[PDB]
């Protein structure tokens, strides 16, 4: 991918599913898009300085960080 | 700072 990025401050892969998670700092949104065709969609939208993300594919549950103020 | 640059 290389359409509408700001800064990619992490990645991550759900390998049983084939989707690659981005976390960005100047949109301040999780995107989603998985390997077979680039489909994308920003799943989480209204962050302020999100960092880490972490996918857990067989618990379902995926992890990331804010470190603003109300950290 | 926690600036990634």
């Amino acid at each position: 991918t290389a359409n509408r990025l700001e800064s990619v401050e992490c990645l991550t892969f759900d390998w049983i599913s084939r989707n690659l998670y981005w976390t960005d700092g100047g949109l301040k949104s999780v995107t989603v898009l998985r390997l077979a065709d680039k489909s994308r969609r920003q799943i989480i939208s209204n962050l302020n300085n999100p960092r880490s993300i972490v996918v857990h594919p067989t618990a379902g549950y995926m992890f990331l960080s804010d470190w603003f103020r109300p950290a | 700072x926690n600036x990634x640059x």
